[PDB]
RNA sequence: UUUGGCACCUCGAUGUCGGCUCAUCGCAUCCUGGGGCUGUAGUCGGUCCCAAGGGUUGGGCUGUUCGCCCAUUAAAGCGGUACGCGAGCUGGGUUCAGAACGUCGUGAGACAGUUCGGUCCCUAUCCGUCGUGGGCGUAGGAAAUUUGAGAGGAGCUGUCCUUAGUACGAGAGGACCGGGAUGGACAUACCUCUGGUGUACCAGUUGUCGUGCCAACGGCAUAGCUGGGUAGCUAUGUGUGGACGGGAUAAGUGCUGAAAGCAUCUAAGCAUGAAGCCCCCCUCAAGAUGAGAUUUCCCAACUUCGGUUAUAAGAUCCCUCAAAGAUGAUGAGGUUAAUAGGUUCGAGGUGGAAGCAUGGUGACAUGUGGAGCUGACGAAUACUAAUCGAUCGAAGACUUAAU
RNA sequence: UAAGGAACUCGGCAAAAUGACCCCGUAACUUCGGGAGAAGGGGUGCUCUUUAGGGUUAACGCCCAGAAGAGCCGCAGUGAA
């Protein structure tokens, strides 16, 4: 065997409390800020916009519009910086990664449920 | 381009000692026929 | 992968007819790189002549050529035909290989290595 | 990841709207610069009435940029325009409020004054 | 002190304390034995020798390296070990602490060491003056002829040759390299592995000569 | 490094200014000042040593070497190097034929005063100048395992954060010595991440021609166009480096100490003293043609054991390849051999089927359920080569004296 | 082709961008002709109703539509050139 080192060195970092989800559905993810004060926690919101990678590299990004800006945000999958992650909606899309809403604004916008 | 000097005979025969063919392979044929290339059925009196 | 000395749509082409030509005849001869290309695709066709049914009868029709072949006693099948009826059944039992490449001497107007690529 | 000559719009209500940037501040032959450095720009559009005048030099700092930051555990955030803030060379703003959000690593450089008008630090 | 002799594996990552993210290239350092003692008595300097990954058995009529000749075989006999398919040896570490046939086992290193890291680097075969060296090109419109050669390669009748050393294109890539300071994450005495923090210069699956860091 | 002379070659031709690209002989030095001394309070000024060790910026403005402002920075020489570099590149300048204005000329035309336009060649050889191979060598046969002389080469610089507002200083400002992060360059290495590419991967879509129709598909239209994208190759991405610490020293400071009967850093001694000079990254490294150091094999049947067939140790030819590659070299491997490659089954990663059914008037939707791919990332195999394969490769010097 | 967008350069040189058709709109200045396609805006696929046009009119049926409603799909509808 020389195939599996990598998936069994890192084996252990996996986490497995993790809800499964798609592009195109909403997130709610719980991230935890520590200052040098505290340990608080600010849930970012938004739409699943990209999913890549395996094993301890994977990584999904998050859209959202905070103030008429847009902001999108990129964790690893299975960082302990994250306390949970809710799945609130699920998107319709036809698509593995929806680029397209990064120009586009309002109804335009809009993803449609189930 | 072009040469200032002409190249001499001896010059030009100790440029061409790399220049030259090397010796052929020969799996000799047991069977029937001439011998054929290396590890080929070769197009002529081939019997590897 | 080689790539023959052609652009992409020519060599796509090349060997579409040389993995046609092979099913016609079973025995072609060719330059050694085409032929270990050939090996490849004709394998997988095979492959998909084996698996039989509609959806892989409709991919291998993506690359064969749409020849006729005139049968002994007289009839007539095309390639598709010949692929999904009698050399799938050649090769029910084994599993992979399908062809062997037999190395010739060079030809006379290049020095091009000359080989012939058969069905087992 | 800012240069010479891009044209960043401004986030706070000093006046300016457009400013473009005439040099990076650092160390000599300093190309780019990201969230958390300091320009110097000019502006090249500005709101009648408002403090700061067209044509004029000042330096600003860079929230927002379009190619963001990355962070220590891996993670990124990106924004949809490149923003800025003029400020008082005392790491002050010259405005009074902040529009749109605003990177975290603004508190790394002190600049607590703008961490704290901004709508939601990000 | 403290080497060893591994195969580069491939490079992943590991989350670290508090969640600091840590990139990491393991590799594979199994079966490493003493092959031999040098001394100062005999050879002139001491140095150890060790081989690393074992091949097989000599046999007759054998073409390719995977089988050992009879010299290979001979020098290994002399430690009980089999034939091993890289050896070198090491400079750095103390003579005495060490036995010949002994194994050399990766638990030598503990997580926190800091490590200078030795390969081949990966090779790309002839490369021009841009690539190979941090040329600039010239101007890709405006009339230019000029894009990617070097430029002059001298001044004039003073000097009317060209200095030795003079960053002309050529063959681009293998030699070896060293990256000093890197540092080991974790070792996993189980499966035989090493996770340093970094990347360390060569191909996959290529020899790496792991010390202890001077510096 | 503008004039004089020439004439001391070149009217059988030595390509002219800027700019780019690349340096570097290599030196009275801007920065660091590294150091230090004073008509040196820190801050300056000035001088000395040191340095071309290392560094020494982006823009606005011209016709050109000339300049001038904006904004930075620790900081912005010296030119012989054919005012370095056009058989490396530009052609803005000057100057060739057109044309025009001012002015001079009776005129043809001139000025060099302006102005708009305007062709810059070469397959590298006797040769001289980066990378990569074959052999004359090679002194036991020979073959597999490491010198470190130097031929050596790589110079690598610096800014902001705690000691300590302590000290200088009246205060302001403001240390030396120790403890944190940057800019540049890369010495650089690498693809886990963020991105780029990705012409034999997946999906959508227009026009047209064909497969007898439909439906599917195929060809062509930049890969037809669009959205993604695996390996590989990559920077703008990720890591490491340099501020080694020892010797010897410069300017300088000394101690002892006489000549020169005192004093005095010097004559003899002894200390100290700098990024400069010499020692801990990288190739050759018996081509260091003087021929360095650590496991196997070695003997004829004759045989001035020369030499002939041989016969001997390990190498090659040939064949499947890639982590290596212009070729050759390197490396993984070859009839016990899967070995290496293909294949076939896999999975990993990339992008929702055909058919059937249901709903809908229809365009379509939904279910049957993560289908193709595997093109480049595990197991099984003989599909695959060498047919019997064949070929190459000693008789240990001698001597001399030191057992 | 990330970010940036003339910072290049003697000079935006070269390339990129614009482009068809339909509908709305269009300045200074003028020799009253023009300028002018000024600038600048919007639209475009497919299916079904329909009332009705060019009518193919015989009439809706035969194609484009009279052009209005209601839908469907995609990142994108003069989906290429």
């Amino acid at each position: 065997t020389n195939h599996k080192l990598i998936e069994a060195v890192t084996k252990s970092q996996l986490r497995t409390d993790l809800p499964s989800f798609r592009p195109g559905d909403t997130l709610r993810v719980h991230v935890r800020i520590i200052e040098g004060t505290r340990e608080r926690i600010q849930v970012f919101e938004g739409v699943v916009i990209k999913r890549r990678g395996g094993g301890v590299s994977e990584t999904f990004t998050v859209r959202k519009i905070s103030s008429g800006v847009g902001v999108e945000r990129t964790f690893p999958l299975h960082t302990p910086k994250i306390e949970k992650i809710e799945v609130k909606r699920r998107g319709k899309v036809r698509r593995a990664k929806l680029y397209y809403l990064r120009s586009l604004r309002g109804k335009a916008a809009r993803i449609q449920e189930i | 381009a072009v040469p200032k000097r002409r190249t001499s005979k001896t010059r030009k025969n100790k440029r061409r000692t790399h220049f030259k063919i090397s010796v052929p392979g020969m799996t000799e044929c047991p069977n029937c026929g001439e011998y054929k290339l290396s590890h080929r059925v070769c197009k002529n009196c081939g019997s590897y | 992968y080689r790539k023959l000395g052609r652009t992409s749509d020519q060599r796509k082409a090349m060997l579409r007819d040389l993995a046609t030509s092979l099913i016609i005849s079973e025995r072609i001869e060719t330059t050694e790189a085409r032929a270990k290309e050939v090996r490849s695709v004709v394998e997988k066709l095979i492959t998909l002549g084996k698996k039989g049914d509609l959806a892989s009868r409709r991919n291998a029709a993506k690359t064969l050529r749409n020849v006729e072949i005139l049968n002994e006693d007289e009839t007539t099948q095309t390639a598709l035909q010949k692929l999904f009826g009698e050399i799938a059944e050649r090769y029910t039992e084994r599993q992979g290989g399908y062809t062997r490449i037999l190395k010739q001497g060079p030809r006379r107007g290049d020095g091009a290595e000359s080989v012939i690529i058969e069905l087992v | 990841m800012i240069q010479q000559e891009t044209r960043l719009k401004v986030a706070d209500n000093s006046g300016a709207r457009e400013v473009l940037t005439i040099k990076v501040l650092g160390g000599s032959g300093r190309k780019t610069a990201n969230i958390g450095d300091v320009i110097v720009c000019t502006v090249k559009n500005a709101t009648p009435g408002g403090v700061v005048k067209k044509g004029d030099v000042v330096k600003a700092v860079i929230v927002r940029t379009k190619s963001g930051v990355r962070r220590n555990d891996g993670s990124y955030i990106k924004f949809d325009e490149n923003a800025c803030v003029i400020i008082r060379d005392d790491k002050g703003p010259r405005g009074t409020r902040i529009f749109g959000p605003v990177a975290r690593e603004l508190r790394e450089g002190n600049f607590m004054k703008i961490v704290s008008l901004a709508p939601e630090v990000l | 002190t403290k080497g060893i002799l591994g195969r580069k594996i491939g490079m992943t990552q590991v989350f670290g304390e508090n969640g600091e993210l840590i990139p990491v290239t393991v590799v594979e350092a199994k079966e490493n034995v003493v092959l031999q003692k040098k001394t100062v008595e005999v050879d002139g300097y001491n140095a150890i020798q060790v081989g690393f990954e074992d091949k097989k058995a000599y046999k007759k009529d054998a073409k390719s390296n995977k089988y050992a000749n009879k010299p290979a075989e001979g020098h290994a006999k002399k430690a009980d070990a089999a034939p091993k398919r890289f050896i070198r040896e090491f400079r750095n570490v103390d003579v005495d602490a060490y036995e010949v046939g002994q194994e050399v086992s990766v638990d030598t290193f503990v997580a926190g060491d800091v490590i200078d890291v030795t390969g081949v680097s990966k090779g790309k075969g002839f490369q021009g003056a841009i690539k190979r060296h941090g040329q600039s090109r010239g101007p890709m419109s405006h009339g230019s002829h000029f894009h990617r050669a070097p430029g002059s390669v001298g001044m004039a009748s003073d000097a009317s040759r060209v200095f030795k050393g003079q960053k002309m294109p050529g063959r681009m890539g293998g030699n070896t390299v060293t990256v000093q300071n890197l540092e080991v994450v974790q070792v996993d005495t189980e499966n035989k592995v090493i996770l340093v923090k970094g990347n360390v210069p060569g191909p996959k699956k290529g020899l790496v000569e792991i010390r202890t860091s001077i510096k």
